[PDB]
C-alpha cells in the first residue's frame, strides 16, 4: 500500500566480474508521478551500493543509518566493509524494528574485497536472499523476475550484462503502471562503477 | 516448504526442500533451510524467514556462550527451552516453527517447536506446506532404523512434498547429526530438474545510453 | 462468506503471426496448496477456432459449453466468423456481470486469410491483440513477448519473427514461468493454427 | 455487485483498474507452517464453555 | 489539502502557498502567513493540520537557530529539509504529525527546493506542487516551466498554477502568498488571484 | 452452506483392470463422532459407482436427485454420462449461490475406458488415475501417487488403498478405521460390507511403559 | 484431549490419550500429555499447548525450590497453588491443569481455565471429557485397587476416544504411589479393533 | 485513463489515451476508448472497460434502431439520455462508468458527460478519467472558444500527452478525433513517446 | 435438554427431561418434550422451540394424509422423511428431531440439525446428551426387555440431568408398542433427593 | 477517552452537549417480555457444533 | 472479567436476634455442573460470615486477600468494618478496570447490631434485612420479602430460607438442591455441613402416567 504509493522497482544482475544495478527514476504520490529524477540507489562507496523500494522516507532514513554504521565500522577496522557484511548489518537494522517494521525492501550490490560481484535483497524485516544470478524488488518485481529468468545466463560480459539487464528493466517497466520512464543503471566492476541513464516510453 | 526430521537409533536426519516463495512467485532457489545452532544441533524452520534465522541465531548464541563458558557441548533441551522462552512472550507474532534435532550426552533428540512456544519431543517430523504430503510417507515407512534407512525415508518424505505441494520444489538438503558428528548433503537430490534452454542475446545496439558518468574505486 | 471461485489458473499464451497463430497453455490443474491433475487441457476448439481458458476451470468449461451451444444454433445457416464468435463470447460473459465467470478467455482463429486473436476479461470486454497471456504467469511471460516478438524497446535491427523462432520463444517463456510461477504446469500444450488447419504439440515442464 | 471496476481508472483518487483483475475473486518473506489455511500450532484442546448466559453475566 | 506550488530558477526559488486557513465547512482566515524565513537564505512553508504544522515549524525554526548559533551549522535548504525529515520521521511511527513542507533557498551549489511530505519523504525537484496542486498543476508546470525562466516568469507560472485551482478546484481559494528567495534577500508578494 | 454432519474424504484409484473407491463410515458432528455406520458408496448403475464426502444431508440430497434421474431416464448412461450429470448439478447449485457442501468421486468402467473422476462443491471437476477428496487429497494422495497403481492387480490395489486409509485414520481426526471398499471391473460391481482396518501403535512407547 | 485422574487405594492413577491436533489434522499421535513436575508430582495439561507448557516449566522449578528450602519432599499442594497464581495472574494464558502427586498422601488438584482450584477424588479434563461424565459418575468407586482403577481409567478414556475426534491414540497411564511412579500403555490396536 | 472533449468555434475535439490496466499490471496499451456509433455521434468510454463498452454498444444499437424507425439521425440528447437511463437503472450496484457522448444535432455541437451515478451534463469542455485533473489544468490555461482548428487539435493532443506524462493509469497512444458539422474524422493514433 | 430413544424387545422407549431453560432462568419445568405425531409415532424435539414445533405441527397432518390416502397405519419412515425435507428445504429453521414409532416394526429416525436422517437402534439428543455418550455406549444392550430399557433410559437421562444445567426435572418416558403407548414418570424428587 | 463532550454544543453539525448527560455512561411502546436483558423465548436446546474446522471447511 | 466457573446465588436475611446466610454448593462451567461441593460461606470472625457468588477463582482470590488482612492486622473488626474493607477492595478493582466477577454478602452481629449487606462486582453496596445475589435477586428476593423476617426465630428463618432455595433450584439452572446455611447470633457463629433439600415435582404428574 505505502510501497505502491511511491512505486519504483530495482533490478540487480550479476555477470562475470561485474554487477548491473539499475532502477527507475520515478517518484510517486499514488497515480501521479511527482518527480522524474528520484534515484533510489545509494552509494556508500564505488564498490558498495544499495537501493530501497517502499516507503521513501524509510529508505532515506535507513540509508542515513546504514551510512552511520558503515562509517563507524570502517573507522573501527580500517578494512573496508564486505558487501555480505553490509547486507547482514542492514538485515540486523531492519529486524530491530520487528514489531514496527520498515515498509521497505532493500537490494545490496557491490564488489567484494576479492573484487567479485555480489548482490542480495531483504524484505521488510531483513529476510536476506544472497544472489548469484539476479534479484529484483518493487512494483515491477514479478515482470522483472520472469523476464530475467527468461533472459539471464551466467557469466555475462560487462556490456552484454548491461544490454540484457537494460532490456529486461525496460520491458518490465513497460508492463507496470507505476514503473517510471526515466531509468538509471549503475554498471559495477572492480575498477569502480559507471552511472548510465536511459529513457523509455516517456509516458 | 517440506522441512522434515527423522530420529533413528544413534542420531537424527533433518531434510528440507530448497525453495522459498512469496505469494504465487518463487523467490529463491537452492535456499538453505537448515540453520546452524551447534556442532551437535541443527534447526530447520518454516514460516517468516526472518524469524527462523533470528530465533535460531539466538539459540546459537546462547548455546555457543554456554559451551564456551562451561566447556560442555549443549543439550537439545537447552536449545528448545531458549526458543520456547523467546517465542512464547510474543504470542506467536514472531511466527517461527522449528524442527530442532541433535545428539547430546543423553542421546539423539528431535523436537517440534511451534510459533506460540510449544515444543514436542518426537520420533519423526514434517513441517511446512508439504508436511501433510511428507507425514504420509513417514507414517507408512517409519520404523526403528539406522542412518542409511533413515536417510532414504526422510528423502522419500521430502520428495513426496516436493512433488505434491505447490509451494515446495527444487532440491533436497540433508543433514545428519550422529554420535560421530554432523555431516551435510547440500542439494542431496535434484528432483526438480529444469530444461536445457539455450541462451538469448540482444544486439548491443538495441539499447541507447543518454548520458554516462564514470567513477573510480580507490 | 461463500467463495464461488477456485484459482486453477496456470498460464496461457496466444500469439498471432502474419500467417499463423501459436496457442500454448500449461496442462496443470491446480488446487489450493496442491495439484489436482497434471494433464487437464485448457484449450478447447470450436471448428477452426481455438478457445483458451484460465481462472476457475468450471466457469471456463461452462462458458465453452454455452459458446458451443450458441455457435451450434447459429450454424443452422452459415459458419460463424471469428469476429462474430468473439462478440457473442463478450455478450455471454457480460450476461454474468453480477456473478462473473472467473476465466480469462482468449479466442483465436482465421477469418479467411487473416489470423485473429481476441483477448477477453472476466466481464467480457474483448480486444484484438497480437500477443496476449492470461493466468498467474501472465506478468512473467508477457514482457518476454513484448521484447523478443513485438520488439518493444528494440532500438536496433529486429530478428526476423518466424514460426519456429516464436515457438522456441514460447517454450522459453513457459520454462521461465514454470520456474518462477508456482501454479504453472508440468506440460505445455502448443497449437499452431494455419490458414487451412491446425496441429497440437506437447512439451515437458518441470514438475515440482 | 458490479464491483466498482475501473473506479481508480475513472477517478483521480483524491486498485480498481479498467480491466478486471484475478485478485477481485505483504512485503515479508513468509512461508506456510502447515498447508492448512491459517493454522500453525496445536489446537487448544480443553473443554470449551457453552450455554449459561453471556447476555446476563452478573445474574449468577 | 492546502495547495502550495514552488519553482526554482537559475538563481531564485519561488514558493507560493494558499494563505487562507480553512476547515471542512468554514473559512477561518483568508491571509495567514505560512512561511518561515531563516537568515534570508532559506524559506520553508508548512501545510496540513495547523495545530501540528505550526508546532513542528516552530520547533524546526528554533532548532535551526540553536544549531546555527551554538554549533555553527550552516543552514542551507538541504539542512533545513533534513531536520524537517528527521522531526517528521521520529513521530511518524509513534505519534504522527499530519503536516508537510516545502523548503527553498540558496546554497553554495545554487538554488535548491525540497519537499517533505506527511511521512517524512524528502526529495528535490525543479518544481513542486503539493496539496491539491499535485493533481491539477503538474500539467501546467510541465507545459510552462523551463530552466531559464526569469523571476517574473516564475511568478506568472505560479499564478497560472493557482488559477487552475481557482477555476477548477471545488475548494475555495482567494489569496496566495509568494515568497521569492534569491541572492538579494527574500521578496514577499501577496495576490488575490 | 451446511456444515453440520460431515463425512470424511474419499479415495478412488484405477488399477490394471478396474477402479477402486473407498470411504470410511464415520460421520462427525463437530468434534463428536455421532454416527459410525454412515455409508457413502453407491452404485449409480452396472459398471459405475459414486462415493461422496462432505455434509451428509447434501450427500443424501444429491444421491436422491441422482436416483430420481436414474429411474426417470429410459436410456442407460456411461460413467462419463454420470460425471457430466453430477458436474452439471453441482455447478448449477454453486451458480445459484446455494452450493452443496459435498464432494464426489464417480468411478466406472466403460466398454474399455476406465473412469476415475472428482467433482467438488463448486462444480469443478477433473479426471485422474488417483483422485482423493478432502484432507485425503493432502495426506493419502501424496502417498498413493508413489505407487504405479496402473500395474496393480485388484488385491494389491485394495491393499494399497487400505494402507492409505490407515494413514488417514492415523493422521486425520475426522476419519475412522472402519472403511468400505467399492470395486468396478468389466463385468463386476462390488461394494463390500464395511470392515475395520487393523492398526498398530508400538511407535509411541518411550522407555519402560508396561504393555497393558 | 482426554486427561483423567483417579485416586485409588494406594496412590494416584492418571490416564491420557496421545493425539494432538490442529483442525482436522493430527499434527502428532505420540504426544506425552502426562507432564512430570517432579518425581512424585505429575501434571495433565489441557488448554493452550504453549501456555500450559510455560506454566509446567515454571511450576517444575518452583516446587523444587521450595522443596529444598523446606528440606522435604515436593508438595503437590504447593505445585497446584503455584499453578493457580500464574493461571490467575495472567488471564491471557489459556491453561487448565490437573496436578496429581504423592507427597504424604495422594492428592488431585484441578485448576480450571480462570484459575479455579479444587481438590478432587477423581478428575477428568480435555475436550473428550465431555462424553464420559456420566460414565465416570456411575462407574467410580471409592478406594479401588490398582487393577480396578486401571480398568476404570481404561474404560473411561476408551469411550472418550471413540466419541471425541480430538482424542485418539493409545492410552498413556501413570500410577504415582509412595513407592514411585509406574507407567502403563494401552495400545490403540486393542482400542480401535476392540 | 484520461479522456478529453471540448467545443470550439470551428468544431469539436476529442482525445483519449488508449491505456488499460489491471492494478499495477498494464494489460494493454492499444485499447480503443472511442465508440463510433454514427458519422455524427461518438462516445468516449472511461471506467470499467466492459461496462462502458457494453452500454455504449447498446446505445449505438438504439441509435441505429431509431434511425430505421424515423429515417432520421438520433439527437445527442436522446442518445445520452438512453445511456444515462441504462446505467441509472443500476445505480448503487457499484457500476463504474463515465463517458462523453459527443455529436452534432444538425448545426449545433453538444457534449453530454454521463456517469454511472445517473448524472448527465451538457457542456463545452469535459475531461474524464484518472488523468482528467492534469488535463483540466492544461486546458484551463490555454483553452479558448476562439481556437483555430489546428490550435484546438494541438491543445487536445498536448493536454492528453501531459496527463499521460504524469498519470500512472494512462499513457498509450493519443487517439485524436475532430467532429464537425459534416462528421467526425480520426486524426491520428499518436504514440506519446514520439512527440 | 436430554432426549433419548431406545429400541427394546418389540417396542420403542423414549425418555426426556422437563426443564425448559431460558438463559439461567428455567422458563418452565413441566414442558412435554415427547410430542405425539400420531397414536403410534412420537418425536422428541431438539433445537429451536418455535421451529421444531412448526415442523411437528406440519408432519402431524402429513402422516395422517398419506395414512388415509393409501389406507394404512401411519408410517414412521414417512414422518421422518417428511421432517427431513422441511429441515433441509429451510436452513433458516434450526431443528433436529428423534422420530420414533411403531407402524409394523419399531424404528428410530434421527433427523440431525442440518437435515441428516439416520436410522438408529438407540439415539440421544439435546444439550445434555453430550455427557452420556460413554454411558449409553457401554450400557446399551441389544434386545432389552421393558424393565431393562426403562432402567437404561432412567440411568442415562438421570446422569445427564445431574451434569447438564439445561436438563432437569422429572423424566417423562413413553413406550410405543404394537398395543399402544403408555407413559411413565420418574419423579424429579427421587432423582434430585438421591 | 474524553468522550467528545460538547462537540454538538461546539460545532454547527454541517448528542454531545456542553454538559455531560445521564445514561451516556425507539418510537415504539415496547416494554419487556422477561426481566432478563435479551431473552424473549425459550433457549435453543440442542447439542451445539464445536471443534472440527471452520477455516478449512472443505478439507473433510 | 473471568466468567469460567460461577457460583449461583447467595441468600442472607436477618431475623429475631440473628442473621442467616445460605448458598448452594454447585459450581458450573457453562452448562456443565463441574463441581457440587464448592463451598462459598466463610467465617470472617467470631461474629461475621461472608458468602460469595460469581466466578469461583475471583471468590478464592477475594477470600485469600481477606484472610491475609485478617491475619495481618492486630485489631478486631466489626461486621461493618469487613463491609467497608470488602467494598473498598471491590471498588478499587472496578476502578482499575480489572473487576472481580464476584458479588458477596457480609453478615454479622456486633453488640446487638445486626448487619446484612451486599457488595457487587462494581463496588456498589447496600444494606437491608434481606439481600440476595444474582438470579436469586429476582426469584428468591420477591418471595422472601413477602414474609416479615424481622419477627422470625432461627428455625422459622432457616425454613423460609430453605423454601427460597428450593424455589431457586426449581427455577434456576445454576442452582442445586445441596445448600449450606450459615447462622450468626450474639454468641454464635455456625456454618452447617451442606445438606440436600427435598423437592416435590408433583405438579406435572398428570392423571394417566405410570409413576415409576
Amino acid at each position: 500500500d505505502i510501497s505502491q504509493h511511491y512505486g519504483g522497482s530495482l533490478l540487480a544482475m550479476i555477470g562475470k566480474s561485474s554487477v548491473a544495478f539499475l532502477s527507475d527514476k520515478r517518484l510517486g504520490s499514488g497515480p501521479i508521478s511527482v518527480s522524474k529524477n528520484f534515484t533510489k540507489i545509494y552509494s556508500l562507496t564505488p564498490r558498495l551500493f544499495f537501493g530501497f523500494t517502499g516507503l521513501v522516507s524509510d529508505g532515506e532514513m535507513l540509508f542515513k543509518k546504514i551510512r552511520k554504521n558503515y562509517n563507524l565500522f570502517v573507522q573501527d577496522n580500517n578494512k573496508d566493509m564486505e558487501p555480505s557484511e553490509l547486507s547482514n548489518m542492514i538485515s540486523y537494522i531492519l529486524y530491530q524494528k520487528r514489531l514496527q517494521p520498515y515498509y521497505v525492501a532493500v537490494i545490496v550490490c557491490g564488489m567484494t574485497l576479492d573484487k567479485k560481484p555480489y548482490a542480495s535483497s531483504m524484505d521488510c524485516i531483513g529476510a536476506m536472499k544472497e544472489t548469484s544470478e539476479f534479484v529484483t524488488s518493487g512494483t515491477a518485481s514479478k515482470n522483472l523476475m520472469g523476464l530475467s529468468e527468461a533472459l539471464f545466463y551466467p557469466e555475462m560480459e560487462d556490456e552484454d550484462l548491461f544490454t540484457t539487464s537494460v532490456q529486461t528493466f525496460l520491458n518490465s517497466s513497460d508492463r507496470d503502471t507505476f514503473g517510471g520512464m526515466g531509468f538509471e543503471c549503475l554498471l559495477i566492476n572492480p575498477e569502480g562503477y559507471k552511472r548510465r541513464e536511459f529513457v523509455g516510453r516517456c509516458d | 516448504t517440506t522441512i522434515v526430521g527423522v530420529k533413528y537409533k544413534g542420531g537424527v536426519v533433518i531434510c528440507a526442500d530448497t525453495r522459498s516463495t512469496s505469494g504465487p512467485i518463487v523467490a529463491d532457489k537452492n535456499c538453505s533451510k537448515i540453520h546452524y545452532i551447534s556442532d551437535n544441533i541443527q534447526a530447520c524452520g518454516a514460516g517468516t524467514s526472518a524469524d527462523i534465522t533470528r530465533v535460531t541465531r539466538k539459540a546459537s548464541k546462547v548455546l555457543s556462550i554456554f559451551s564456551k563458558t562451561y566447556n560442555r557441548l549443549p543439550r537439545v533441551s537447552h536449545c528448545v527451552r531458549t526458543c520456547q522462552l523467546h517465542l512464547h512472550p510474543y504470542q506467536g507474532h514472531i511466527s517461527a516453527a522449528l524442527v530442532v534435532g541433535g545428539v547430546d550426552d543423553t542421546g539423539a533428540h528431535l523436537y517440534d517447536v511451534y510459533p506460540h512456544g510449544s515444543s514436542n519431543s518426537v520420533s519423526y517430523t514434517a513441517l511446512g506446506s508439504g508436511s501433510l504430503a511428507a507425514i504420509s510417507i513417514l507414517e507408512a515407512g517409519y520404523k526403528d532404523m539406522n542412518r542409511e534407512e533413515a536417510m532414504e525415508l526422510a528423502c522419500a518424505a521430502i520428495e513426496a512434498g516436493i512433488m505434491n505441494d505447490l509451494y515446495s520444489g527444487s532440491n533436497i538438503d540433508v543433514c545428519v547429526i550422529s554420535q560421530e558428528g554432523r555431516e551435510m548433503f547440500r542439494n542431496y537430490k535434484k528432483v526438480g530438474v529444469r530444461n536445457e534452454v539455450p541462451k538469448f542475446q540482444y544486439p548491443r545496439s538495441s539499447v541507447k545510453i543518454l548520458k554516462e558518468d564514470i567513477y573510480k574505486y580507490i | 462468506k461463500f467463495n464461488p471461485y477456485e484459482d486453477n489458473s496456470g498460464s496461457t499464451v496466444s500469439i498471432r503471426l502474419n500467417n499463423s497463430i501459436i496457442i500454448a497453455a500449461d496442462t496443470r490443474h491446480c488446487s489450493e496448496m496442491g495439484i489436482y491433475s497434471r494433464n487437464t487441457s485448457k484449450i478447447f476448439r470450436i471448428g477452426d477456432f481455438l478457445l483458451t481458458i484460465t481462472g476457475f476451470y468450471a466457469d471456463g468449461y461452462e462458458l465453452y459449453n454455452r459458446l458451443k451451444y450458441q455457435v451450434q444454433i447459429y450454424e443452422s445457416f452459415n459458419k460463424i466468423s471469428i469476429h462474430s464468435l468473439a462478440n457473442l463470447a463478450s455478450k455471454i460473459m457480460y450476461s454474468k456481470r453480477l456473478f462473473p465467470y472467473y476465466s480469462y478467455v482468449t479466442l483465436s482463429g482465421f477469418e479467411g486469410d487473416n489470423p485473429y486473436v481476441y483477448s477477453f476479461d472476466c466481464l467480457g470486454h474483448f480486444e484484438e491483440v497480437d500477443s496476449v497471456c492470461n493466468g498467474s504467469g501472465s506478468p512473467l511471460i508477457q514482457p518476454l513477448l513484448d521484447s523478443t516478438i513485438e520488439k518493444k524497446n528494440w532500438a536496433g535491427e529486429n530478428y526476423e519473427v518466424t514460426e519456429e523462432y516464436v515457438k522456441d520463444i514460447v517454450r522459453r517463456g513457459f520454462n521461465a514461468a514454470s520456474e518462477r510461477d508456482v501454479k504453472t504446469g508440468d506440460n505445455v500444450e502448443i497449437w499452431i493454427i494455419k490458414k487451412d488447419g491446425m496441429t497440437k504439440e506437447y512439451e515437458r515442464l518441470r514438475q515440482d | 455487485g458490479f464491483g466498482n471496476v475501473g473506479e481508480d481508472d475513472l477517478h483521480p483518487q483524491i486498485k480498481k483498474g479498467a480491466i478486471f483483475s484475478p485478485e477481485e475473486f505483504d512485503g515479508i518473506d513468509k512461508t506456510d507452517i502447515f498447508p492448512l489455511k491459517k493454522k500453525r500450532d496445536p489446537d487448544s484442546d480443553h473443554f470449551k464453555k457453552t450455554g449459561g448466559d453471556d447476555d446476563n453475566p452478573f445474574l449468577y | 489539502m492546502e495547495s502550495s506550488v514552488a519553482l526554482k530558477g537559475n538563481d531564485f526559488v519561488i514558493i507560493g502557498t494558499d494563505s487562507s486557513v480553512k476547515n471542512s465547512y468554514l473559512v477561518l482566515k483568508r491571509e495567514e502567513d505560512k512561511f518561515y524565513n531563516i537568515n534570508n537564505k532559506v524559506v520553508f512553508t508548512y501545510l496540513g493540520d495547523q495545530g501540528d504544522a505550526f508546532r513542528t515549524s516552530s520547533f524546526i525554526n528554533e532548532k535551526l537557530v540553536y544549531e546555527e548559533i551554538q554549533n555553527n551549522v550552516e543552514i542551507t535548504p538541504k539542512v533545513t529539509a533534513n531536520v524537517i525529515q528527521k522531526t517528521l520521521y521520529d513521530n511518524l511511527r509513534s505519534h504522527p504529525k499530519n503536516c508537510y513542507f516545502l523548503v527553498g533557498g540558496l546554497s553554495q551549489d545554487g538554488p535548491e527546493l525540497y519537499s517533505v511530505d506527511l511521512y517524512g519523504s524528502l526529495h528535490e525537484n525543479d518544481f513542486m506542487a503539493v496539496g491539491i496542486s499535485t493533481y491539477f498543476c503538474y500539467g501546467v508546470l510541465d507545459k510552462e516551466y523551463h530552466k531559464n525562466i526569469t523571476k517574473e516568469d516564475g511568478i506568472k507560472i505560479i499564478q497560472k498554477c493557482f488559477d487552475v485551482l481557482k477555476q477548477r478546484c471545488s475548494v475555495d481559494i482567494s489569496n496566495i502568498e509568494i515568497k521569492i528567495v534569491s541572492k538579494e534577500g527574500v521578496e514577499t508578494i501577496n495576490k488575490v488571484l | 452452506m451446511k456444515n453440520f454432519v460431515i463425512g470424511s474424504g474419499v479415495i478412488s484409484l484405477r488399477y490394471k483392470n478396474g477402479v477402486i473407491t473407498c470411504t470410511d463410515t464415520q460421520a462427525s458432528y463437530g468434534n463428536l463422532c455421532k454416527f459410525n455406520d454412515v455409508r457413502r458408496i453407491f452404485r449409480l448403475s452396472s459398471n459405475t459407482l459414486i462415493s461422496l464426502s462432505g455434509e451428509i444431508s447434501d450427500i443424501q440430497f444429491l444421491m436422491n436427485e441422482l436416483n430420481k434421474l436414474n429411474e426417470s431416464d429410459p436410456v442407460k448412461m456411461s460413467p462419463r454420462g454420470y460425471l457430466n450429470l453430477v458436474q452439471g448439478i453441482l455447478y448449477n447449485k454453486r451458480s445459484r449461490v446455494e452450493p452443496l457442501n459435498v464432494s464426489v468421486s464417480i468411478v466406472g468402467v466403460d466398454d474399455d475406458d476406465f473412469l476415475v473422476s472428482c467433482v467438488n462443491h463448486l462444480g469443478n471437476f477433473y479426471e485422474d488415475n488417483i483422485v482423493c477428496t478432502g484432507l485425503s487429497n493432502m495426506i493419502a494422495l501424496p502417498f498413493l501417487r508413489t505407487c504405479n497403481v496402473l500395474d496393480l492387480e485388484r488385491d494389491e490395489a485394495i491393499s494399497l488403498v487400505e494402507k492409505a486409509m490407515t494413514v488417514m485414520c492415523y493422521r486425520s481426526c475426522r476419519s475412522s478405521n472402519r472403511i468400505q471398499i467399492g470395486v468396478v471391473e468389466k463385468g463386476l460391481v462390488d461394494i463390500s460390507d464395511p470392515y475395520v482396518l487393523n492398526t498398530d501403535w508400538q511407535v509411541g512407547h518411550n522407555e519402560e511403559e508396561i504393555v497393558l | 484431549t482426554t486427561i483423567m485422574a483417579v485416586k485409588y487405594a494406594d496412590g494416584i492413577l492418571i490416564g491420557a490419550d496421545c493425539r494432538t491436533s490442529m483442525g482436522t489434522y493430527v499434527s502428532s499421535r505420540f504426544t506425552d500429555k502426562l507432564t512430570k513436575i517432579s518425581d512424585n508430582i505429575y501434571c495433565c495439561r489441557s488448554g493452550s499447548a504453549a501456555d500450559t507448557q510455560a506454566i509446567t516449566q515454571y511450576i517444575t522449578e518452583l516446587v523444587q525450590r521450595s522443596s529444598f528450602i523446606d528440606k522435604e519432599i515436593p508438595s503437590v499442594k504447593k505445585a497446584a497453588m503455584a499453578a493457580k497464581d500464574i493461571i490467575y495472574r495472567y488471564p491471557n494464558m489459556l491453561a487448565g491443569l490437573i496436578i496429581a502427586g504423592y507427597d504424604t498422601k495422594p492428592r488431585i488438584f484441578n485448576i480450571s481455565l480462570g484459575g479455579t482450584m479444587t481438590e478432587a477424588e477423581w478428575q477428568i479434563g480435555g475436550s473428550g471429557s465431555a462424553y464420559i461424565y456420566g460414565l465416570c459418575d456411575t462407574t467410580f468407586k471409592p478406594n479401588m485397587n490398582l487393577e480396578e482403577a486401571l480398568e476404570f481409567v481404561k474404560l473411561a478414556v476408551t469411550c472418550a476416544i471413540k466419541r471425541d475426534n480430538a482424542s485418539g491414540g493409545c492410552i498413556r497411564m501413570a500410577s504415582i504411589t509412595r513407592e514411585g511412579v509406574q507407567r502403563f500403555f494401552y495400545s490403540g490396536d486393542k482400542i480401535l479393533n476392540s | 485513463t484520461t479522456t478529453l472533449a471540448f467545443i470550439f468555434q470551428g468544431g469539436m475535439v476529442i482525445a483519449v489515451d488508449s491505456r488499460a490496466s489491471a492494478g499495477s499490471y498494464i494489460a494493454s496499451q492499444n485499447v480503443h476508448k472511442v465508440i463510433r456509433v454514427n458519422k455524427h455521434l461518438i462516445g468516449t468510454m472511461a471506467g470499467g472497460a466492459s461496462d462502458c463498452y457494453f452500454w455504449e454498444k447498446k446505445m449505438g444499437l438504439y441509435a441505429k434502431l431509431y434511425e430505421l424507425k424515423n429515417n432520421k439521425r438520433i439527437s445527442v440528447s436522446a442518445a445520452s439520455m438512453y445511456l444515462s437511463n441504462c446505467v441509472y437503472s443500476y445505480k448503487g450496484q457499484g457500476l463504474s462508468l463515465g463517458s462523453m457522448v459527443c455529436g452534432y444535432d444538425g448545426d449545433k455541437p453538444v457534449i453530454y458527460y454521463v456517469d454511472d451515478a445517473g448524472q448527465r451534463l451538457s457542456g463545452d469542455l469535459f475531461s474524464v478519467g484518472s488523468g482528467s485533473t492534469i488535463a483540466y489544468g492544461v486546458l484551463n490555461e490555454s483553452y479558448r472558444f476562439d481556437l483555430t482548428k489546428e490550435e484546438a487539435l494541438n491543445l487536445g493532443k498536448k493536454a492528453i500527452w501531459h496527463a499521460t506524462h504524469r498519470d500512472a493509469y494512462s499513457g498509450g497512444n493519443v487517439n485524436l478525433y475532430f467532429m464537425d458539422k459534416n462528421g467526425w474524422e480520426h486524426l491520428g493514433t499518436f504514440d506519446v513517446d514520439k512527440f
